[PDB]
This record gives structure tokens, C-alpha cells and sequence, in this order.
């Protein structure tokens, strides 16, 4: 989760589109736990899983 | 039939100190116009800092790096008189990356077009171990005046990433102002007073400018005054 | 007791007004007011105390 560009592309449309509730689909479970952790301690977005 | 005060030579000593000088003064309007200078250009001129940092390695400013002898608390205090110039942008994000021995100085800062790093020598940190290595990300914002942490912390805005270190602003190039109203025997005239205004500051405004901007602040809150309803 | 957790909390207070400062010699005093930098008096050569 720190070199998978699809991962910056996110944080970077969250973080100029703070005022934007974003429905964001991922296949598995674990892919959305590693992702809400690393859109935490390197954007702080508040994700729930 | 008056006259009016027009600037001329600007002597620069140093880089970061400066006599700027105003030739033609009416009698009493010398220090009326020091005394309002000094008080626009100490208040109210524009300059970048610092606003907040990310280093990799530290959760909270209180923390301590392997390999380096400053506390972290003490970077953050070393960023805070970094003395820089930004021209376009209002935030720019610099990035500090030095590994093996040796003082890590302002000068180590990855060069950008629009950021200038006023005095290179400035230093940061010092490494102490060869495979000790520091990587950081300064965030540079444009603003005037003083604003510190606490006060911006009721607009915290998502401050949720703990490896961010939030800075005190201190929005102001300005350290040190002076001015001397001293007799400016000009040929055909018999008691006129020049201005001279000593200025020290980190090295980021230019004096010219610097006076130019309080001078443009000063004229428009008198222009404020020129109209007046009685509605 | 089965187990404990202690948290340390750091917080960094600047002065403001109304805070106790004092002397060595036994003069004491509140902090009444923080004045800008150009209102403060200053020496010819334009340091200001």
C-alpha cells in the first residue's frame, strides 16, 4: 500500500474532494482493511469497513 | 505649491539588513511617516513559514530518531527560522532527504523552482551513525502575521494523520525596525528632514517591496478616510 | 486488579495573558497583556524590549 499507484490516486482525489461522500468497492475484505489502514496513518480519511 | 516625499537610494549592508532612504520630507511628517512604516511593516508584511512537517520515522513531535542528538521537538524548532521565499504558489511542499554523517543544513532541501532557501547554511539536524538516514516533507504556506497551533486546532480539518507535526506560523520576515529623521539641507530650502529606515529581517522581502506594500496598506486605509457618508 | 493501562498525555502550554511570572529578587506579577512587537517601546538603534 505504499508504492500501488491506485492507492495515491485515491488519497488525492479524497483529499481535494473532502466535502464528497465516495462509495469506493474493492473485491476482499483483507485489500479493505490494509487499505483503510494506510488511507489512515498516511491521509487520516475516515473509512469504515 | 507643496512638496512630497520621493524614495531614493535603497543601501543594502547585508543580505538580510537594509537602509532604505526618503529624501525630501516635509517638516514634521518625518516621524509621522517612520513611526507608521515601522508600525505597517512590523504588523502586517507578508511572508512564508513553515506550517506543518511529516517525518517518517516519528509519531509525535516528542519522539526521538536513532542516529540523531536534537530532539525531534527541536527539528521542529530549527524549521521554524528556516527563512524562505515562495513566489506563485501559497502552499508548497519541500522535501529534506540526507543519510550518513554529518550536519544536515538547510542547503540539503530539494531544490524547486519556485522556493527559495534564503540561507543554506541554516543547519537542522546533525546524523551521528553511517546508516542513520532522515527523510522529511516541510509544508510551506503564504500568510501574515502570528497564528499558532492551538488556535488553528479548533479548525483541525482532519488533522487525523498522527505522523503530522503541526508548526507555529510566524507569518513575519521582520525582526528589527528603525528610523532616524535627521536635516536634509536640500539647495534651495532652509529646515527639511530626510527619512531613514534601518531594517533587519530574515532575508526573504526585499526592502523595496517591503516598503512599497505598508506604504500601499497605509494609502488605502487613507483613502477609507477620504469619503465619509454623514448618510 | 487484572491489568492496568497508563496513558501520558503532552501538552504544550504557551503563556497568555493572566499567567504568574516572577523574578529572582522577589518581584512577582500576572501577564496582563501580550503587545505587538511595534507597540512595545524600543532604543534608538530599534530594538524593542
Amino acid at each position: 500500500w505504499n508504492f500501488d499507484p491506485r492507492v495515491e490516486w485515491l488519497m488525492g482525489y479524497l483529499t481535494s474532494h473532502r466535502s464528497q461522500k465516495v462509495l469506493v468497492i474493492c473485491a476482499k475484505a483483507a485489500t479493505a482493511l490494509q487499505l483503510e489502514q494506510v488511507l489512515r496513518e498516511r491521509e487520516g480519511i475516515r473509512a469504515a469497513v | 505649491e507643496f512638496l512630497k516625499p520621493r524614495l531614493v537610494d535603497i543601501e543594502q549592508v547585508s543580505s538580510t539588513h537594509a537602509k532604505v532612504t526618503l529624501e525630501p520630507l516635509e517638516r514634521g511628517f518625518g516621524h509621522t511617516l517612520g513611526n507608521a512604516l515601522r508600525r505597517i511593516l512590523l504588523s502586517s508584511m507578508p511572508g512564508c513559514a513553515v506550517t506543518e512537517v511529516e517525518i517518517d520515522g516519528v509519531l509525535h513531535e516528542y519522539s526521538t530518531k536513532e542516529g540523531v542528538q536534537e530532539d525531534i521537538l527541536e527539528i521542529l524548532l530549527n524549521l521554524k527560522g528556516l527563512a524562505v521565499r515562495v513566489q506563485g504558489k501559497d502552499e508548497v511542499i519541500l522535501t529534506l532527504n540526507k543519510s550518513g554523517i554529518g550536519p544536515v543544513t538547510a542547503a540539503d532541501i530539494t531544490h524547486d523552482g519556485d522556493v527559495e532557501i534564503v540561507k543554506p547554511q541554516h543547519v537542522i539536524c546533525h546524523l551521528t551513525d553511517e546508516n542513520a538516514s532522515i527523510s522529511m516533507r516541510i509544508k510551506v504556506q503564504r500568510g501574515r502575521g502570528y497564528v499558532p497551533a492551538s488556535t488553528r486546532i479548533h479548525s483541525e480539518e482532519d488533522e487525523r494523520p498522527i505522523g503530522r507535526l503541526l508548526v507555529d506560523a510566524c507569518y513575519s520576515p521582520v525582526e528589527r525596525i528603525a528610523y532616524n529623521v535627521e536635516a536634509a539641507r536640500v539647495e534651495q530650502r532652509t529646515d527639511l528632514d530626510k527619512l531613514v529606515i534601518e531594517m533587519e529581517t530574515n532575508g526573504t522581502i526585499d526592502p523595496e517591496e517591503a516598503i512599497r506594500r505598508a506604504a500601499t496598506i497605509l494609502a488605502e486605509q487613507l483613502e477609507a478616510f477620504v469619503d465619509l457618508r454623514d448618510v | 486488579v487484572l491489568k492496568i493501562v497508563k496513558v501520558y498525555l503532552a501538552v504544550k502550554r504557551r503563556i497568555q495573558p493572566g499567567d504568574k511570572m516572577a523574578g529572582r529578587h522577589g518581584n512577582k506579577g500576572v501577564i496582563s497583556k501580550i503587545n505587538p512587537i511595534e507597540d512595545m517601546p524600543y532604543d534608538e538603534n530599534g530594538t524593542p524590549v
